[PDB]
Parts: C-alpha cells; sequence; structure tokens
C-alpha cells in the first residue's frame, strides 16, 4: 500500500528475522564469557559476524525506503536506526584498519603487565594485582611504581594506535554526517521529529559545562578535605594547597575516589553503614544476596525475573575448572532470556551490585514490549541511571537496618549520617570532574582541539586544572594514558556516567517525592512504597520511541540536566565540608608536581 | 526447535476454522513475487523455542476442543451403583 505500511512490513521482517540471530549471537557471547575455551572464542564472534553482516545487509536494504515521507515517529525512528550507516561506510581498507586498530588496543590494554625492573619474574596485570595495589596499599613507592608502570608498558604502545584511531574514527564519523566521534556520541542523544522534546548535539557540551560549573565548589571543598586526610595518610607527599597525585586516588587515574574513604572518614569512632562484614557474619551466600535484592525489588513493586535467570545464570564463580570473567554484567540474550553474570562474593558492594544489575534487567523487562532496536535505553544515559537508583536507595541506613543487617535500634544522628554522606560523596564527587575532563578531552582530541603532539601534556594539565590532579612523574607524548584507559580504547563514550550521576539524584528525589520522604534524601528507603517504583515505571518502558527528554520530564519534570538534586543530596554534607575546610586551603594548584618539587 | 512454523502474512483474517496450508510468495497487495524481491518475503516463520528462554517462549501444545452442535445424534455426553435402596434407573 503506502510506503509507511511497507516500511512497517519490511521492518517487522527485519526484527523477526533479527531476533533469532541476535539471540544466537548473545548466546555465543554468554557461552564465551562464562567458560573461556577456544571453541567459545571462535564461536562467539562467528554468531557475531553472521549478525554484523546481516545488519549492514538490511541497512542497505532499508535505506531505499523514504525517510522523510514517513508520518509515524515510531517507525521513522526505526528507519533512523537502520539508515544509520554505521562504521562500515569508508574505504574497505580503512574500515578494517579501524576495526583492527580497535582490536589491537583492546588486546594490548588488557594483556599488558608491569614487571619489577630487577626481577623479570614478578610481573603483574591489572585485575587483580594492580587494582589491589592502587587502592589500599600504603607504600608510596609501590603505588607510584604500579601507577607509572601500567602507563609505561602499554600506553607507549597504545599511543600510535590511538594516534591513527582518532583520524580514522573521526573520518568515519564525518562520513556519517557528524562533527567527530564525540558528535557521534551526541547524535545518540539527538532526537528528531518530536516538536519540543528534540535534542541538539551542542547541548551536551553546553549542559555538561552548565552542571560542572557548580560541581567545581562542591568538588573543591571535598578535594580539599580528602587532600587534608591524605596528608594525614601520606606525610610529606602531598602539598596542602596543591592537587593530589594520581597514584593516591584509589584507582589508576582519578575516576573513582571512594577508596579514599577508609583514610578520609569523618568520624572514626562510629559503627559504619557498610554492612559487608555484617553480611559475612550473618552467613550469606550468593543466593541469599540475590534473593534479598529480589525481595527489595518486590518491595518497590517490581516482579521477579524469568525462570531462565534462576535456572541458567552463573550466580557463583566456578573457579579454576570453569574459568569465567568476573565483571558483573547484565546479560540480555533475547527471547526473554535474562541473566546476570557475576562472580558473587559476600559484600555490600556486591549486594548493591546485585541491586544494580537486577535494576538493569528490570529496565530490560520494562522495555520487553518494545521492538528490537527500541529495546535499549531512551538514551545511553538512563540505563546506568536506572541501575544506580536501586543501589542508591538500597544503601541507606533504613534499608540495611531492616534487611536483617545493621541492628534496628540504630541511631540516625548526624555523625553516621555525614559518614555515609561522605562515603557516597567520594564516589559521586570524584567521578564528576574526571568524567567532565575525560569527555571534554575526547571531544577535544576527536574534534581536533588538542593537537596530536600535545595529548599527554594537555591531558595532565586538564587533570591539574579541571580534576585537580597532578602526575607524580612526568609524561611525554610517548605515553597515552587516555589510550591506557578502559572506556577510550574500546570505542565507547563516557558521558553516560556524567548524565547518570546527575539524573540519578534527580530520579532519587522524584522517587522519594513518591515515597513521601520528608527530610534530606539519604534517609529515604523506597522499600514498601510502590509509588516510587511506579513512578520509575512511568518512564521505564517507553524507550527510544519517545525522547529521553520526555522520559526525564515524566519523572522529574525537565528536558535537561541540572546541578540541583546532587547538591541537595550533598548540602548538609556541604555545610559539614564548610565546617571542615576552614583549616585547609580551599582549592588546588596546577603548578605542584611530585616530580618537579 | 524451529520446526513449528507460524503463518503470519495473509490478506485478511481467517474464516471460521480456516486451515491455511498454501505457501505463496507474499507482497502486501498481491503482485507475484519470488524472494529476495523487495517487499516480497515469506508468510511463514520459525517460533524460536529454546528451553533456556522465558516462560511464554516455551512450546505449548494446544488442543482446541471445537464445538459443533447437534448436526447428528449424540456423540459425546456424560453415577455409582446403589444397593438395597429404592433406586431409579436408566441403564444401557
Amino acid at each position: 500500500s503506502t510506503i509507511e505500511e511497507q516500511a512497517k512490513t519490511f521492518l517487522d521482517k527485519f526484527n523477526h528475522e533479527a531476533e533469532d540471530l541476535f539471540y544466537q549471537s548473545s548466546l555465543a557471547s554468554w557461552n564465551y564469557n562464562t567458560n573461556i575455551t577456544e571453541e567459545n572464542v571462535q564461536n562467539m564472534n562467528n554468531a557475531g559476524d553472521k549478525w554484523s553482516a546481516f545488519l549492514k545487509e538490511q541497512s542497505t536494504l532499508a535505506q531505499m525506503y523514504p525517510l522523510q515521507e514517513i508520518q509515524n515517529l515510531t517507525v521513522k525512528l526505526q528507519l533512523q536506526a537502520l539508515q544509520q550507516n554505521g562504521s562500515s561506510v569508508l574505504s574497505e581498507d580503512k574500515s578494517k584498519r579501524l576495526n583492527t586498530i580497535l582490536n589491537t588496543m583492546s588486546t594490548i590494554y588488557s594483556t599488558g603487565k608491569v614487571c619489577n625492573p630487577d626481577n623479570p619474574q614478578e610481573c603483574l596485570l591489572l585485575e587483580p594485582g594492580l587494582n589491589e595495589i592502587m587502592a589500599n596499599s600504603l607504600d608510596y613507592n609501590e603505588r607510584l611504581w604500579a601507577w607509572e608502570s601500567w602507563r609505561s608498558e602499554v600506553g607507549k604502545q597504545l599511543r600510535p594506535l590511538y594516534e591513527e584511531y582518532v583520524v580514522l574514527k573521526n573520518e568515519m564519523a564525518r562520513a556519517n554526517h557528524y562533527e567527530d566521534y564525540g558528535d557521534y556520541w551526541r547524535g545518540d542523544y539527538e532526537v528528531n521529529g518530536v516538536d519540543g522534546y528534540d535534542y541538539s548535539r551542542g547541548q551536551l557540551i553546553e549542559d555538561v559545562e552548565h552542571t560542572f560549573e557548580e560541581i567545581k565548589p562542591l568538588y573543591e571543598h571535598l578535594h580539599a578535605y580528602v587532600r587534608a586526610k591524605l596528608m594525614n595518610a601520606y606525610p610529606s607527599y602531598i602539598s596542602p594547597i596543591g592537587c593530589l597525585p594520581a597514584h593516591l586516588l584509589g584507582d589508576m587515574w582519578g575516576r573513582f575516589w571512594t577508596n579514599l574513604y577508609s583514610l578520609t572518614v569523618p568520624f572514626g569512632q562510629k559503627p559504619n553503614i557498610d554492612v559487608t562484614d555484617a553480611m559475612v557474619d550473618q552467613a550469606w551466600d550468593a543466593q541469599r544476596i540475590f534473593k534479598e535484592a529480589e525481595k527489595f525489588f518486590v518491595s518497590v513493586g517490581l516482579p521477579n525475573m524469568t525462570q531462565g535467570f534462576w535456572e541458567n545464570s552463573m550466580l557463583t564463580d566456578p573457579g579454576n575448572v570453569q574459568k569465567a570473567v568476573c565483571h558483573p554484567t547484565a546479560w540480555d540474550l533475547g527471547k526473554g532470556d535474562f541473566r546476570i553474570l557475576m562472580c558473587t562474593k559476600v559484600t555490600m558492594d556486591d549486594f548493591l551490585t546485585a541491586h544494580h544489575e537486577m535494576g538493569h534487567i528490570q529496565y530490560d523487562m520494562a522495555y520487553a514490549a518494545q521492538p528490537f532496536l527500541l529495546r535499549n535505553g531512551a538514551n545511553e544515559g538512563f540505563h546506568e541511571a536506572v541501575g544506580e537508583i536501586m543501589s542508591l536507595s538500597a544503601a541507606t541506613p533504613k534499608h540495611l537496618k531492616s534487611i536483617g543487617l545493621l541492628s534496628p535500634d540504630f541511631q540516625e544522628d548526624n555523625e553516621t549520617e555525614i559518614n555515609f554522606l561522605l562515603k557516597q560523596a567520594l564516589t559521586i564527587v570524584g567521578t564528576l570532574p574526571f568524567t567532565y575532563m575525560l569527555e571534554k578531552w575526547r571531544w577535544m582530541v576527536f574534534k581536533g582541539e588538542i593537537p596530536k603532539d600535545q595529548w599527554m601534556k594537555k591531558w595532565w594539565e586538564m587533570k591539574r586544572e579541571i580534576v585537580g590532579v597532578v602526575e607524580p612523574v612526568p609524561h611525554d607524548e610517548t605515553y597515552c594514558d587516555p589510550a591506557s584507559l578502559f572506556h577510550v580504547s574500546n570505542d565507547y563514550s563516557f558521558i553516560r556516567y556524567y548524565t547518570r550521576t546527575l539524573y540519578q539524584f534527580q530520579f532519587q528525589e522524584a522517587l522519594c517525592q513518591a515515597a513521601k520522604h520528608e527530610g534530606p534524601l539519604h534517609k529515604c528507603d523506597i522499600s514498601n512504597s510502590t509509588e516510587a517504583g511506579q513512578k520509575l515505571f512511568n518512564m521505564l518502558r517507553l524507550g527510544k520511541s519517545e525522547p529521553w527528554t520526555l522520559a526525564l520530564e515524566n519523572v522529574v519534570g525537565a528536558k535537561n540536566m541540572n546541578v540541583r538534586p546532587l547538591l541537595n543530596y550533598f548540602e548538609p554534607l556541604f555545610t559539614w565540608l564548610k565546617d571542615q575546610n576552614k583549616n585547609s586551603f580551599v582549592g588546588w594548584s596546577t603548578d605542584w608536581s611530585p616530580y618537579a618539587d | 526447535n524451529y520446526n513449528y512454523k507460524y503463518r503470519y502474512l495473509r490478506h485478511g483474517k481467517l474464516r471460521p476454522f480456516e486451515r491455511d496450508i498454501s505457501n505463496v510468495p507474499f507482497s502486501p497487495d498481491g503482485k507475484p513475487c519470488t524472494p529476495p524481491a523487495l517487499n516480497c518475503y515469506w508468510p511463514l516463520n520459525d517460533y524460536g523455542f529454546y528451553t533456556t528462554t522465558g516462560i511464554g517462549y516455551q512450546p505449548y501444545r494446544v488442543v482446541v476442543l471445537s464445538f459443533e452442535l447437534l448436526n447428528a445424534p449424540a456423540t459425546v455426553c456424560g453415577t455409582d451403583l446403589i444397593k438395597n435402596q429404592c433406586v431409579n434407573f436408566n441403564f444401557n
């Protein structure tokens, strides 16, 4: 009949053929990342190559239809996904060269190890070993050695690959009618044809800088506080007015700073909200942790998973006989087959991670009615946000107080209140200028605002100015520690965690409005209050058929990111920070350096 | 087990008890095709049963117990013995 109906007919042919193929592809990926065998690595991408040729095949077969003749937004947004030309639109030499550069970076970022300069037998890779030395070790030389050697073995090899990668990938993104590959990120946030809920691409840089300008004083006070407590931790190693060295920040770069909390604790003589030891001492296994998380998901109004989850998922690490990756990943294999792969230990971090990935699967089960490429987030930034909602609500003292942990005659006084505030605040506050700086850096490098012979120089100057982080030993352009970062070398964005961090507390204040919580946000447990889970479900199931501005306005009432709810979560803690930073310098200085002192 | 296929392309609904067997190349206004022609694909596809999947994607066998009413004498219709009591009958 009309072109709209045969667009629907052909697109339904596409999804109904695509579903079994994507199901076999995701099964290939599951049976690879649950038992690493050579049959699994060969058959993993074979059902992936079968799928990737199918998609560019049907992309070529769908573009012949008229894009600007379809009235329905719902199937024109289907056409926007299939008429996305992808990364195969180049010269066939440079497309495979870009794919091989990405794979070479992915190999040498993960296979790389550090070695003792006098002993070529003590060699250590990233996870474990270096994520354990960089977090809780107290030796200055050992943290600096692991820190610098992780940059000195692989980042020197990762620099020419990223050097070619930026030009090849921005050539692809310009071929796809974008400014750069950062603009390719922002084009996912772009929505078209909705008349009021739409999105321009420069708004992301605009609005990230908008909220960042008021993260700057909050982050400034908390950075001054954790600088003073690292002065309590590391004598004669950190200047009080200056920045912080990146080998003392808990992680390899400066992204997560929650590991500082054990040495940046406010009140060292109060019972900690972290109930990991209470989870071990009350004798839980992996199954009881996931059942308790499922109990909270029932408490907020959300159902259980499919039977395939509790039937087939790897809820426990099998060990040496069956090796498996131990990243907690929410697997969405298609055909309603929903799993979580996690080498589960008995930890409140693992309990909140059970909440996190079960919230990811909950997001998936909400969009289970959507068609195929619509079965994703509205943006890339609400998937991790919805995952983090149940972890933020399931970390409160009221929550763990009546879980069975954290004895229920516990005082909600301001001491342990500001303790739990500052524990979550090291995370939330340390992740924002690193994400701002990293995405601004990649927008600079992908657009071309940093010249390619000054990546590492402007990198650490942005760490010193924006993040307030010095490098302890100097860095020429032989390195590329951004290419020695995880989310950069493997062709991914990172601004979804920035948007996550804002819209998280937005959604949390909106759900605690639904929960009818009265004080500040941290005491709010949304368990037994189905209004919060229902208000989450008001946005949880629409997906990409409507814009993420619409799903954001359904819950918190806006079309844009905002610095207010995070600051309202930190505001009594901000009064506490003002109470604490009177005896330290408020700020950071880019002229300090632990190699130039 | 993809071997139970569903017919999903036909012009219009099925009639009372219509048993559609004929497999024709389908285009949404007739127009005799042969695949892989444009808007010319099959009216049949595979279910996609694996036991690993969700509950509604598991294979269920359905009998329809179809009623047609009294077009011939009684075909299917449907009281233990009592002893030493004044009972009523209807034997064979």
